[PDB]
């Protein structure tokens, strides 16, 4: 599998290049 | 869209802030006598919400 994507106390973003766990 | 909710003579007043992810709004409603400024004396804000949202806040605008 590749589809797990990644790049404050919980702040979060979904914009833009990220990397992703094999 | 990962969250939702759903529920002159006067003067409506609010406080917004956001703190941990927690989006946090309070409120008073009152009569007034004179519209031209605020009212030179004191009442209290309460809660109303707390919104788990964690999302990044710098910019507002009223809706008309
Ligand atoms: C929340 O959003 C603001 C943008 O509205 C972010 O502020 C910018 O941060 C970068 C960091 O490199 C600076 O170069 C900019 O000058 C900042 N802009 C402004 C208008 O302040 C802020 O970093 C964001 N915070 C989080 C935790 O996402």
């Amino acid at each position: 599998n590749y589809n797990y994507l990644y790049r404050k106390p919980f702040e979060r973003d979904i914009s833009t290049p990220l990397q992703s766990y094999g | 869209c990962t969250f939702e909710y759903v529920s002159f003579k006067n003067l409506r007043e609010f406080v917004f802030k956001n703190i941990d992810g927690y989006f946090k709004i309070y409120s008073k409603h009152t009569p007034i006598n004179l519209v031209r400024d605020l009212p030179q004396g004191f009442s209290a804000l309460e809660p109303l919400v707390d919104l788990p949202i964690g999302i990044n806040i710098t910019r507002f605008q009223t809706l008309l």
